[PDB]
C-alpha cells in the first residue's frame, strides 16, 4: 500500500549490474531489475518475497 | 560498452569480471595477485575470473580465482561516489600469459584530449538492454575538468574525471563498473558512474586512478 510501491525500478547512476527485485503494480506481482550499485530507492529488494511483504497488493 | 566494438579476442589481458553467482563488474589486473575495481561493486564474497573474451564460452585461457582480502577505499562515500575505488587480493597469483596479464598504473594525472581505450561487458543498448557475452571496447577521448563540471553541476568530487562524448551515443554502461580506462597503456581510471548511459552531454564519470598510486602501493604492502 506504501505510494513508493507504485514508482518505476530506479536502477541509478552506478555502473555495476545487480539483480533485485521490484513491485510491479500493473503486474500485481514482484519482477526482477538491474541495480546498478547505489542510490536505491524504496521500491528495490533483495529477494521476491521481501518484495511481497512491503509492497504485494499495492 | 554502448557504441563500442568487440575487443580483439586477446587483446586486453589485464580486463577481469567480478562474479557472485554471475558477472556484475569488471576490474583490472595491475599485478600478479592484485585488482583494482570499483568500491560500489564490494561483496562479501568474490570470484575474480581472468582471461575471459566471451564469458559463456571457454576458450581454455580462462583463471577462476577467488578474492581473499576486498578493501574499499576508507574514504569511500557510498552517497556522493566520492574515491570510489577498491582493491582485491586474489587467493592465488593469476598464472601469467599472452591472455592473463597486467596493466600499469599511472605515473601522470590524465591529460584533456588523450584518447584512451575503455572495456567491458556492459549493457550496450542495441536492442533495449543488452548484456553481450564477447568483451566490448571504446575509443574516448578524456575531457576537460571544465566539460566534466558542466555536465555535472554539483557532483564532480576531486576523485573524479570524465571520458567520452558530450554528443553522447557512446560510453560506458551497467556491468562496466570497476572496469578499465587505458590510456596508452597506464590504468587512468575505473568505470564508476553517469547519468544515464550514453545521454547527450552526461558522459560517463571514472574514478581518477592517479590519485591513489600511493594508497594501492601502501596497501598491498601492508598485505603481502
Ligand atoms: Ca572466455
Amino acid at each position: 500500500r506504501p505510494d513508493f510501491c507504485l514508482e518505476p525500478p530506479y536502477t541509478g547512476p552506478c555502473k555495476a549490474r545487480i539483480i533485485r527485485y521490484f513491485y510491479n503494480a500493473k503486474a500485481g506481482l514482484c519482477q526482477t531489475f538491474v541495480y546498478g550499485g547505489c542510490r536505491a530507492k524504496r521500491n528495490n529488494f533483495k529477494s521476491a518475497e521481501d518484495c511481497m511483504r512491503t509492497c504485494g497488493g499495492a | 560498452i554502448v557504441g563500442g566494438y568487440t575487443c580483439e579476442e586477446n587483446s586486453l589481458p589485464y580486463q577481469v569480471s567480478l562474479n557472485s553467482g554471475y558477472h556484475f563488474c569488471g576490474g583490472s589486473l595491475i599485478s600478479e595477485q592484485w585488482v583494482v575495481s570499483a568500491a560500489h561493486c564490494y561483496k562479501t564474497r568474490i570470484q575474480v575470473r581472468l582471461g575471459e573474451h566471451n564469458i559463456k564460452v571457454l576458450e581454455g585461457n580462462e583463471q577462476f580465482i577467488n578474492a581473499a582480502k576486498i578493501i574499499r577505499h576508507p574514504k569511500y562515500n557510498r552517497d556522493t561516489l566520492d574515491n570510489d575505488i577498491m582493491l582485491i587480493k586474489l587467493s592465488s597469483p593469476a598464472v601469467i600469459n599472452a591472455r592473463v596479464s597486467t596493466i600499469s598504473l599511472p605515473t601522470a594525472p590524465p591529460a584533456a584530449g588523450t584518447e584512451c581505450l575503455i572495456s567491458g561487458w556492459g549493457n550496450t543498448l542495441s536492442f533495449g538492454a543488452d548484456y553481450p557475452d564477447e568483451l566490448k571496447c571504446l575509443d574516448a577521448p578524456v575531457l576537460t575538468q571544465a566539460e566534466c563540471k558542466a555536465s555535472y553541476p554539483g557532483k564532480i568530487t576531486n576523485s573524479m574525471f570524465c571520458v567520452g562524448f558530450l554528443e553522447g551515443g557512446k560510453d560506458s554502461c551497467q556491468r562496466d563498473a570497476g572496469g578499465p580506462v587505458v590510456c596508452n597503456g597506464q590504468l587512468q581510471g575505473v568505470v564508476s558512474w553517469g547519468h544515464g548511459c550514453a545521454w547527450k552531454n552526461r558522459p560517463g564519470v571514472y574514478t581518477k586512478v592517479y590519485n591513489y598510486v600511493d594508497w594501492i602501493k601502501d596497501t598491498i604492502a601492508a598485505n603481502s
